[PDB]
This record gives C-alpha cells, structure tokens and sequence, in this order.
C-alpha cells in the first residue's frame, strides 16, 4: 500500500487529546433539543455574580451566621479599625470558598479587577460615614486612618441608597498573577475606618452590622486548568 | 418608582415600598408550543380559576430564628381549583409569581434573603439512611431550619449554614433571589418560569422548586417597640396546563 | 471542494481614559435588595489611562472546561478461582463514584452531550511459591448490556455470543481501546439532581437513582487458561463533548458519603484567623 | 472533498488547518473548542425595570 | 513514508462498526434481481398490522383457543366487569407475544399511539352496547362504571358494522417510555363494562364472545436495539 | 472532483388539531372481516391539540436492524493428539446453529445480501504436570472449499496448497481477520423455508438442506510443533449488508430442536394471571 | 477524486462527511444505513375496493 | 481501511527531525508579545562585533 | 484542502514540497526553518551620528 512512517507519540493515551473515534451505536436517533431557561456558555458568567464574604472568620464562629456580619456601633471609636484583609482571591481563607474563589481554584493564573459591595443593615434612623481603602504592595498594612487615606479609597455616606462599591483596579507588573499567590505576585490589602462615627436617637439599638459581597469585573479572565484541592476520597464508592 | 400593583384573576396586590421585580432568567412563563410537545390529547386551560394569588399561613420572625422553607408544588394542593385540577390529571405545567411581605418600623432592624432553588435535593441527618416526605414538606406549614447539627432518625440535616444541601449558604445568590432590608423595603417579588428537563410532569411526585427565607441579620429592637413581626407568603400560578384526565388519586 | 470556516476571537473589554468629575452622577451608590449586581468598572471611581486589552476568555468556556478524560471506575477480575463470580467484572453505569469529575459535573442542574470512552487494562501475576512459565498474550472482552438484556452467570455463559450487544475484543500490548457514545436519555437533557420520588404515593426511591437506568458493563478474559492464576484490573475514562448545560449551582462544600444520596456531615464555612483585623507583616529588615 | 479549513489559535501583539470527517455519525466528530459566546446579563441583571448605573437605584 | 500516529481504538473488533474490507471473490457476477411480491423496508410496517390478543390468559386455558375469547351473556350483569388490563405493550403477558409486542422486545424505547379493535361474534339477532374506557396513570384502576366513565372512553353499539376501535393516545411526560416498564413510565389501564346489556329473542344461544386486535398508529416509533429474552439454547446445534 | 449526495430524513406524522363533532361520519365503526386494518388516529375520536413530531423511524429500517455481527459457529482443534482428525476443524456453512441470529433472520421468507465475515481465534495450554517452555507465535490457516473440491485428510495433506481456494493466514496478537463475500446463490434470493422435497417422487430430503449447498470451512495450525500440546478455539461472525427481504412471517414461539428441521415441542401462548379482571394496585399509602 | 460528501445524522429542535471507495467490487463497500422508505399499505390495506374510513365499511 | 506499507525508519527517534505532534494543553491562550529591544535573528550578527584578543598569553 | 506548497532547499551554480496542518493548535506545527532575515547594525553601529567610513572618525 501507501508507504508510511510512524513518529514518536504513537499508541499513547493523552487525556486532553482531540481525535475522531468510531460510534458504538450507528444511526442512533437522539431526543430533540428543548429550550430550557438558564443556559451557561462560559464559567466567567458565574464569577460575575455577587456572593457573601465570611469576613468574621475567628474562633467560635465558623459554623454560625455571625461569620458573615461586620460589627459597628455608636460612640467614640475612631481609633479602632473596622476590618482588614489581604487581596488573595483564591488563597486567603476570607475569599477561597466564595463563588469567585471556587471558580479560581480550578485554574492557575488570573487577571482583572475586583468589585466589593458593602451594605449597611442598621435602623433607618442611624447615620454614619466610613472610609474604605486599598493599598498596593510594597509596604506594611496601615495602622491608622491617616496612613490608609494615602492609597486608593472611597468615602461612603449611609443614606437612602444602602450600598457602596469599592472597585479594586488591576495594578500589577505582570499580566497574570498566580492563584497560589506568593510574595512575588502579592496584590495588597483592604482596610476600613470610621470617617465620622455612628449617631442614633433614643429608642434604637446601638449596635449594627455591615455585610460585604465580592464579584468580578468585565476585564477578568483565568487560564491554565488544574484540579482543585477542596474535594477528596479515600476509596471508591464515595 | 417604589409603588407597584399586580393583578391576576380576581386578585390584586398593592405595595408602596418595593425594590424591583426579578424575572428568574429573563424568561416569562408561557404555554407549551406545538414543536415541543409530546402528549397528544387536547389540554385544559382554566385560566382564571387557577391563575390567581393564594396566601399561605404566616410565620413569626423572632430574635433567634434560623429560617424556613416550602416546597412547590405540594404547598398548593389544597388551594381551590388549582388543587382539584392537580388531583384529576396525570400531567401539569405552570409558572409562578411569588410575593413575600414583612413590614416593620423605622426603629427596627434586620435583613432577610428570599431565594428560589430549583431541584433542591436534601440529605438525612443519618448519613447511612434515606429521607421521607414528611420531613421534606408539611404542605402550607413551613419547615424550620435548625441552629446546630441535627440528630435522631428520619429528620433532615437542617443546620442553616449548609442549607441542608452540603453547600455554603452565602453562595445561594447564584439562584433567583431578593433581599428584604428592614430600613429599605418591605416586600420581595420573584417571577419564575417552568424549569424542568421534560415539557410536562406529574405534580405529586416531583418538587419543582424550594422557597427559602433565611435571615442574615437578626431582628433587633429597643425598649417598648413592637415585638411581634410576622412574615407572609403569597403565590400565584401562571399559564397553567393539565393533561391526562382520569379518576382522582388519593394520597 | 474546500470550505472556509471563520472563527470569531472574543477578547475582554478595554479600559477607557477618565478624568476628574464633580456632578450628580453617583455610579458607586446602589442597592443590593433588588437582586441586581452592579456593573461598575474602575473608570467610574478613579482616574484611568487607556489600555488595549488582548486577553481572551477561551479556556473558561464550558467545552474547554469539561472536555478532558477522567477516571470513573476501576475493577478487578481473575483467571482462576473457587468462586466463579470473581472471574468477571460487572458494574452499573454512572459518574458518581470518583469525586473529582462528579463535583465538576454538579456545578449545573442539567447537562447534555456525547461521550468518548477509553479503557485501560493491566494484568499481573498472583503471588505463588513456584514461579516460571511463559504465557501467550491475553485477550479481554468488554460487553455493554442495555436495561432488559440477559445477564451472564459465568465466563462460559451463552450470553457472551454478543449477537446484538456491542462488545470490544482487545489484546495486551496495543493502544488502549476507545469508542464514542451519543446522547442516550429518554429525557431532553440529563438530570444531576432530582427532588422527587419513584412512586405516585410520594415514597419508594428518592433522588438520583430514579432517573438514570443506563445499563451495565461486563468484562472477562477470553483465553480461559493459566494453571498459574493471574489478576487483571480495568479502568474506565469518560470525556464529554458537544456539551450544553443549564441552571448553575453553588459548588459542593461538604465531602461526599455514598454514590446514591447527597448525604453529608456538617462542615465549617472556612478556617479561622486571629482577629477581624489580622494582617501578616512581610516587609521587615 | 468536503474539507474544512479554519484558523488556528495564535497570540497577539500558515495559521490555518484542515479537517476531514471520516464517519457517518456526528457523535464521532471531535470537540467544538472554538466557540466563544457570552450572555452574563441573564444572571447578573435579571430585573424587570432597567437600571442605568449613573442614576440612583431607588427613589 | 507519510508520518502517522495511532489513536486509541486501533486493532479492536466492534460488532457494530461500518468499514470497507477486501473481497475474497474478485469480480464475481451475481444472479440478477427478481421482482418478488411483498418486499419489506421497515420493521414498523409489520407492527401496523392487527394481531389477536390473548385476553383470557387464566389457569387451564393457556393452550386452547378459549384463550382468545372474551365471554359475555344476557341478563342482569351490569355490576360485573367485562375485562381489564394494563397498558404495557412489551411487558404484560397480555401483549408480549403479539406482533407489536414481538417487535418491541428487540428495542428499549417506544413511543406513539395504540389501536385496539373489538369485534362482536354473536348471532345476528343479539343486541347490546358496551363502554370501553382508558384511564391515565396516577390512580388505582376503576371499580365501577361510574368511575371508569370519567376517563377517555367510547360507547360501542352493536349492529351491521361489527367492529369498534378504541384509540389510546400518547399521553406521557417523557418523549419515550421503556419497553421494560417500571412505575416511573407507567401508562395506565383499560376496562370494559355493560352500558345496557345483551338482549336476544327465543331460539338463540345466550352466551356470546368478543375478540380484540392490537396494532400501532402512524406516529409510532422505537429505538435502542437489544437482544430479545424469548429465545435461548444450552449448547450449539440447536 | 466532489459529488454532493442528498439524504432525505423521514419523520413520523404530526397530529392535527380537532374539535367537537356531531355528524354521520363514523370513523370508529369498521369491519375486520375484509382483511383490512383501520387507519384511524387519535384526532378522529377525541379532541386534540396540534403537535409537531420530530421522531424518526431510522433504527427500525431493515438495514440498521440486520447490520450487526453475530456468532454463528465455534470449534476446537489441537496441535498434538492420537486421532489425527482432531488436529483440524471443519464445518458446513449455514446460519442455523446459534438461535439469536437465526430467529432474527427467520422473520422473512426470502433474503438477499452481501456478507462481512470476521474470525476470533484463541489458544490455551493443555493441562500437564510439567509446565514451563517458551513458544514462538502461532500461525493459523483458514481455507474455504466450495462444493466439489477435494477434502483434506490430515494437517499435512497436499490440499492445503490452496492454489485456487481462497485462504487466510494469520498470527496471534494481531487484529482479527476479516473479509467480505458477495451474494452467492444459484437462485434469485436466499430461501429460509422450503416446503418441498429433493426427489421428484415426493420423498428423499425434506426442507431446508435441499437448497443451501455453500461449501465448507477447514482450519489448522501451520507450525506443526509443540511437544507440549495446545488447544485452539475459533469463532466465526457474520454481518449482512446491502440487504433486501420479502414476505414477513410470525416470529418463532417454540424453542429450536436441531439445525435441520423446524421441529418443536408444543408450548403455551403466554403465562397466566389471576382472572380476566385482575389489576395490580400500585397507589397505596 | 471520486469523493462523496453527504450529511450526517443529527438532532432537531460541519455536519457532512466524506467517503472514498478503495476497492474494485461493490460488495466491499460499507452498509447503506441512510435510506428510509416505507410502503405500509401493502400489508395493512390489501383490498380491491378502496375504503374511505369516514364511510361505513359495508352497505 | 486504506492499504499501506511501512518503510525503514519507522518508530525511530531522530534528534533533528521535524514533525507535528499533539498538544497537551488544547486551546491555551498565550501571553501577548512585547517589543523588547535587542532582538537577534542570526548568530552571524554576534560574530561581527569586535572583541579583545589575548595576544600576550605567556606563562604568569 | 488548505495545502501549502513551497520550495525546497537546493544548491546553486520537482523542487517544491507540500504540507497540511492536522491539529487545531499552532503550537503543534513544525518548526519555521526557512526564515532568513538579518539586522546587524543594531549591534555593530549603535551610534547617534552616522559614520561614513571613508571620512575620518573624528575632527
Ligand atoms: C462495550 C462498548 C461500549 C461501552 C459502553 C459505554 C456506554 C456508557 C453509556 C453512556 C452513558 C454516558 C452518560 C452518562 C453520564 C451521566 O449522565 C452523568 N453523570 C450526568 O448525568
Ligand atoms: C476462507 C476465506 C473466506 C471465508 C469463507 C466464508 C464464505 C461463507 C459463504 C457465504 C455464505 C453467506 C450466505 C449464507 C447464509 C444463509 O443464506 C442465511 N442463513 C440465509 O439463508
């Protein structure tokens, strides 16, 4: 017949190949396609949906709803910091089990901007203003409102609209960062402080709470598929 | 912009503090078309005797309340002619409008999540066991989430953090949902189309979706403010169709 | 004849240049109560430069995400024994016994696709005191039985005639066997979750096992030989293609318990840290 | 002879390939790896009334 | 020669493949084709032909022609049911060995409407009317004529035309049902009752019999080929 | 050059919409005495909606029904013995010894097609007290003898010269051998049933064996070796293609008895139930 | 070069393939799996006089 | 299938061959190209640059 | 069918070849052995003012 020569790679099984193969059921007639609502075409459509962040992950609260609430109150507490955490959307305990984190843990590289939305859940008679700040890598995290005000920040005024968005913009020396972040691809930190304080009238509860949502912007993308470290078994039939 | 009115059949709902309306995936309910049908007999369409608002019984939101759930259908099987059309046919199909009401004063605080979960399959508190239908649903009465891990036989594992499905409760925002923040609004509204892998189905055998109401920020108040704060649900079927008329089944 | 097919590349959005502002437009003030997610970009909150972005979302599409091979079953069978049920392997078809592929599939409620199936078979010698013999190449038979077909009772049963069932014959030392399967379900799409029963009285079997019913696999040695016993292991690999999925779900948090249910043990939301303000210091001399 | 020619995945800052189908069933064809569509508004903006994003959400 | 690489599936024997192969008799000249009557092109042409149903399959009658006759008589017998059976065209003992049943047992899935024809084989002087009813799944089978009248039914009047057709329409939640039917893909039941009773003059036999034929409609189809469980051997040469 | 060939898809009929009626048209009243089967649809007896049906009758055509491989013969032969007739296998060609394919073929009176033939050969070691030797690969020869050709007497007979008979040589460890056969019969179509005799005096041989006469198959080992004896088994598989069939028949009810006749033992029509009204109740709490 | 291009079996609610014949005999070609004709009236309506189905069968 | 015949050289590994091979990472999206100064296209561009010669290569 | 035909490397003092791409990724293609460009002035003449080579370098 036709003369041929076999090259390296013959008769191997590569688990990401793309070839044709014979059908074991010739001329099988499939069920017609139905137009079901809610079709998904890209995994980035799921990561653009808000999900609640467990900011209060301290001892004794890992299995209660208190893990989701950030506490604030009235009185002179300006010297106290409200919250703070690192920007590691697939590594930090604060972000790793959210929707965005769960999608990122299937990949090795990520890039893009990140949205954090904050909602105030106090009484309708309480007033206050907060400062939300993001610092780039290169220094230690700020220890006072004066230090934090020097980075990228927004001043949130509580009112009829309940929600304020802090957008973290992509500021990096490389095009992509690692999902398993090290010191070389660090991304910075976020902190919150009292800008004025909380003021309430008589007859209202003094303590209030804040909630935080995370999602991805429209310039976000990931690459380099891998297996996730969150699921495991010790034997078959599981 | 905050006032809304909804009319269906001989029933109407007004509201003065609404946020907006969620349409589940951008799809409104509609009837089955000819190039997607498989059952051949002519279907019945009652159209005002079934497509109207029915109100369930209310629950009491207390300072330490974990949350509640209902299963749809089977929560409307004793509701007027919708239930009677459910009992005499083999196949049914319908979308829904859900409306949750809870009002309070400007000196109260709290936040509720209202979410509709399609095909919410649940697990037993005994891991080497199976669930029964009484533990899944009580009709128009609500099931109650728990505060810790549950034990004993035949009950559903219902600690709120896992939502009884083995997931994180903070991710339930992937489904159609709204929030009731007591300082902002007093009602939630969701419009749900028919969602299934087959065009029609039997309404006694299959729960199409679960409605969950979960408080994230508990209810709080001060010296002499009102202590009783109820929550109320109201549901209306839409584009209701039935096929396969025979004698009435008996549960 | 040649036909040119065009492929549209899809990249992410560019960021536009923006300057100072003082007005009544408040892009950063929203309300999450509506169920709506804010569509704000960095150019709405800070001053930005113009960047031309060339990144592509190609590896996060559903097809590239799911089109890889994964192990779904492993099993053993002998050439010589005193049980006659350990001379062949058999199992019911599903994708619920290996947790990686099954957690990946359960991100969606409904799925529809064709499949590519591969088998990897290995053999070994059973530990005996006296070794030493030359054995000819071993041949293996794999038979698929759709629901309702007769079931083999032994390795010499008439049912291995495979007159209408599809089978594979293979011999060791060659490439692994492979074949493709179309979308075979009596419904319009596969169902990963089923909140219902099998009997109209709201009892019987609950959940997933009500709906799958896709047959069984049987595997045997063909030689019928080997005075010294041997043992084979077979592994099966699935690869979906021409995919469509609907209704996304939150990813599984708790560990799996068995292949039938969604049963779980209560787990935490995450691990702890020192306090709500704790920062690890990394810039120290 | 029923040949398809299409472009390859390259970078940015000779490039096409040829395919022939050998089998009678379409379930035997290789995967469709080069279709990139999106529709995120189905999950992120499922509201009846449109929200402008420069206007307040309420009032 | 030309460089090549072997993929998985090489050198296997799949019993439903479709390839080319060399001829062992090159240039053999075949006998010309003759135009024989009765050519068959599809198995559904056979399933659309009526065949007699053994409705009376009770003990003591499995090898006599009495297995095919349904008994009816004159007098007050309204409270007695005439016949009843399940709709399982490939599973029930009543339907499994007919033409339609025999064709279905080579397949796994079926769909479509089913025709039942009833013929009265009494004297020319006997009169009567019957009610033929089909109930959909979801309830137990009716116990009286009042219950049965609520489903899909027809009233048959015996006269110069001897035959009446009850058409069972496809009412199902899925596109296909299993040939090996379970509780999930059940299809219902059929029952017969006296609408008025049988009236005869003097000089005529009192007892009469009815026969039933089954066939498939023009929207019927099957899929997923398999082997049949009705034939078997214990050794070669059989 | 390229030529486009069009394939017409064939789907089932749609059901049309129908309303109430009160007239003299009686579609449901017929008469079976004519030998005619009623062509009534649901829309003639009840009220119906319009449905667009997309189902296809593709897997029930005769070609897709019969174009699969089935076993038709299995046989054994040795490399060393004291009989010299057990050193090779031989048999007469037909499709009457395995009941599955032969019941499937007997749904019709006459059939005409080409064939694809495959062989599956396996070997094994004979049980001896002393084991241990290395054996080179075995080679096998398959020869087809049309009626009238000389018959081998041993494994060293001159007739294996195969000068004009077609033969296959094969060695173990390779793909199974395969070849195609055209429609070889002195008639215009094959005959599955023959209600006649061989002699004009209405006696002699009755039935099927009068008409087939299609030759024999002989198989041997080529090595002529093996001081320690081995045993091989050969299996043959048929697959018809380019098919035409005539005059359908009722399917076989009784079990087969031998390969020559249609002889049978009387069997029942079906199994029993309780009474002509018996209903299994399945809706119970 | 004597190539045939025809459509593949798909569903309902790029899709063609190529074939070349290699051998001199037509008995070597692959099966004809894509021919779907029917003529049921040969077995279900084999009567000399036509029956309308809305009219009585007799009289 | 198509009849073929294998020639000498089959299944060998020649370290200067030039063939095609399957990708282990289908549809991977590479980082965009940057215009870095000092690109080299031929080794003869380096040999045309002056370098100092050690002419006094004696002991010590 | 997406075939490329180009000239072979010969001497100086029938000669072309054919290539087809089989895979979807360009990282699977063979090496680019036939591109011969040069730009030595980048390393040998990197000066701001041009030097004529028949003129003195200074003065
Ligand atoms: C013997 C040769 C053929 C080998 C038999 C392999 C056929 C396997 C049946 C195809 C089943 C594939 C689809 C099943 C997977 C489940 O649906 C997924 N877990 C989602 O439901
Ligand atoms: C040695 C290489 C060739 C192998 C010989 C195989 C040739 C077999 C002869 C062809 C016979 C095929 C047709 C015979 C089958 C019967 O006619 C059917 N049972 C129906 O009559």
């Amino acid at each position: 017949g036709l003369p041929v020569m076999n090259t390296p790679g013959s008769n191997q099984f590569l688990t990401s190949d793309d070839f044709q193969s014979p059908s074991a059921m010739p001329q099988f007639d499939v069920t017609p396609e139905l137009n079901i609502p809610g079709e998904v075409q890209n995994l980035m459509e799921i990561a653009e949906v808000d999900s609640v962040v467990p900011v209060n992950n301290v001892e004794g609260k890992l299995d209660t709803m208190e893990i989701y609430r950030i506490p604030v109150q009235s009185g002179n507490h300006q010297s106290s910091q409200v919250f703070g955490f690192q920007v590691q959307p697939g590594l930090d305990n604060v972000f790793k089990h959210t929707l965005l984190g769960e999608i990122l843990n299937y990949y090795a590289h990520w890039s893009g901007s990140i949205k954090l939305t904050f909602v105030f859940c106090g009484s309708a008679m309480a007033t206050g203003k907060f400062l939300l700040a993001y610092a780039p890598p290169g220094a230690n995290a700020p220890k006072s409102r004066k230090d934090a005000m020097l980075g990228t920040h927004i001043i949130w005024d509580v009112g009829l609209q309940s929600s304020c968005v802090l957008c973290i913009p992509w500021i990096s020396q490389t095009h992509y960062r690692l999902v398993q972040q090290d010191e070389y691809t660090s991304a910075g930190n976020v902190t919150c402080w009292y800008q004025t304080g909380i003021v309430v009238p008589a007859g209202t509860p003094t303590s209030c709470s804040i909630m935080c949502f995370v999602s991805a912007c429209n310039d976000f993308s990931v690459r380099l598929l891998k297996d996730t470290p969150f699921i495991e078994q010790s034997a078959l039939l599981q | 912009d905050r006032v809304r009115s909804i009319t269906l059949g001989n029933s109407t709902i007004t509201t003065q503090e609404s946020a907006n309306v969620v349409v589940a995936y951008g799809r409104w309910p509609e009837y089955l078309k000819d190039n997607e049908a498989t059952a051949e007999d002519q279907p019945t369409q009652p159209d005002v005797a079934t497509c109207r608002f029915y109100t369930l019984e209310s629950v009491t939101w207390e300072r330490d309340s974990p949350g509640w759930w209902w299963k749809f259908p089977d929560a409307l099987k004793d509701m007027g002619l919708f239930g009677q059309n459910m009992y005499y046919h083999y196949l049914g199909r319908a979308g829904y409008t859900i409306h949750v009401q809870c009002n309070a004063s400007k000196f109260h605080q709290g936040c509720l999540m209202v979410v509709c979960v399609p095909e919410a399959e649940m697990g037993c508190s005994q891991v080497d066991g199976t669930v029964n239908e009484h533990s899944l649903s009580e009709g128009e009465t609500a099931k109650k989430f728990a505060s810790t891990s549950t034990n004993g036989t035949n009950t559903v594992q219902s600690i709120v953090t896992n939502a009884g499905m083995g997931v994180g409760v903070g991710n339930l925002t992937i489904f159609p949902h709204q929030w009731i923040n007591l300082r902002t609004n007093n009602c939630a509204t969701i419009v749900m189309p028919y969602i299934n892998n087959v065009p029609m189905d039997n309404m006694f055998r299959h729960h199409n979706f679960t409605l969950m109401i979960i408080p994230f920020v508990p209810l709080d108040y001060s010296s002499d403010s009102s202590t009783y704060v109820p929550i109320t649900v109201t549901v209306a079927p839409m584009c209701a169709e039935y096929n396969g008329l025979r004698l009435a089944t008996s549960l | 004849v040649v036909e040119a097919v065009e492929n549209a590349v899809a990249r992410v959005a560019d960021t536009i240049s923006s300057g100072p502002s003082n007005s009544q437009a408040v892009p950063a003030l929203t309300a999450v109560e509506t169920g709506h997610t804010s569509q704000v970009t960095p150019s709405d909150t800070i001053q930005t430069r113009h960047v031309r972005n060339y990144h592509s979302r190609s590896e996060s599409s559903i097809e590239n995400f799911l089109c890889r091979s994964a192990c779904v079953y492993m099993g053993e069978y002998h050439t010589t024994n005193t049980d006659t049920s350990k001379l062949f392997a058999s199992w019911t078809i599903n994708a619920r016994r290996m947790v990686q592929m099954r957690r990946k599939l359960e991100l969606f409620t409904y799925v529809r696709f064709d499949m590519e199936v591969t088998f990897v078979i290995t053999s070994k010698q059973d530990q005996g005191t006296q070794l030493g013999q030359d054995m000819p190449p071993l041949t293996h038979q794999i038979m698929y039985i759709p629901p309702g077909g007769p079931i083999p009772k032994s390795v010499t049963d008439y049912t291995w005639q495979t007159s209408t069932n599809p089978s594979i014959f293979w011999t060791e030392g060659n490439a692994p066997p492979r074949m493709s399967i179309p979308f075979i379900s009596i419904g319009n799409a596969y169902s990963n979750f089923y909140d219902g029963w099998s009997h109209f009285s709201q009892n019987g079997v609950y959940g997933y096992n009500t709906l799958n019913h896709m047959g069984q696999i049987y595997v045997r040695h063909v030689n019928g030989s080997s005075p010294l016993p041997m043992t084979s292991t077979v592994r099966m690999y699935f690869k979906p293609k021409h995919v469509k999925v609907w209704v996304p779900r939150p990813p599984r948090l708790c560990q799996y318990k068995n292949a039938s249910t969604v049963n779980f043990t209560p787990t935490n939301i995450t691990e702890k840290r020192q306090s709500i303000n704790y920062i690890p210091e990394t810039v120290k001399p | 002879m029923g040949a398809q020619v299409s472009t390859q995945k390259t970078g940015a800052h000779i490039i096409h390939y040829t395919n022939i189908n050998y089998y009678k069933d379409a379930a035997s064809n290789s995967a469709n790896r080069q279709d990139f569509s999106q529709d995120p508004g189905k999950f992120t903006e499922p509201v009846k009334d449109i929200m402008v994003k420069s206007l307040p959400a309420l009032n």
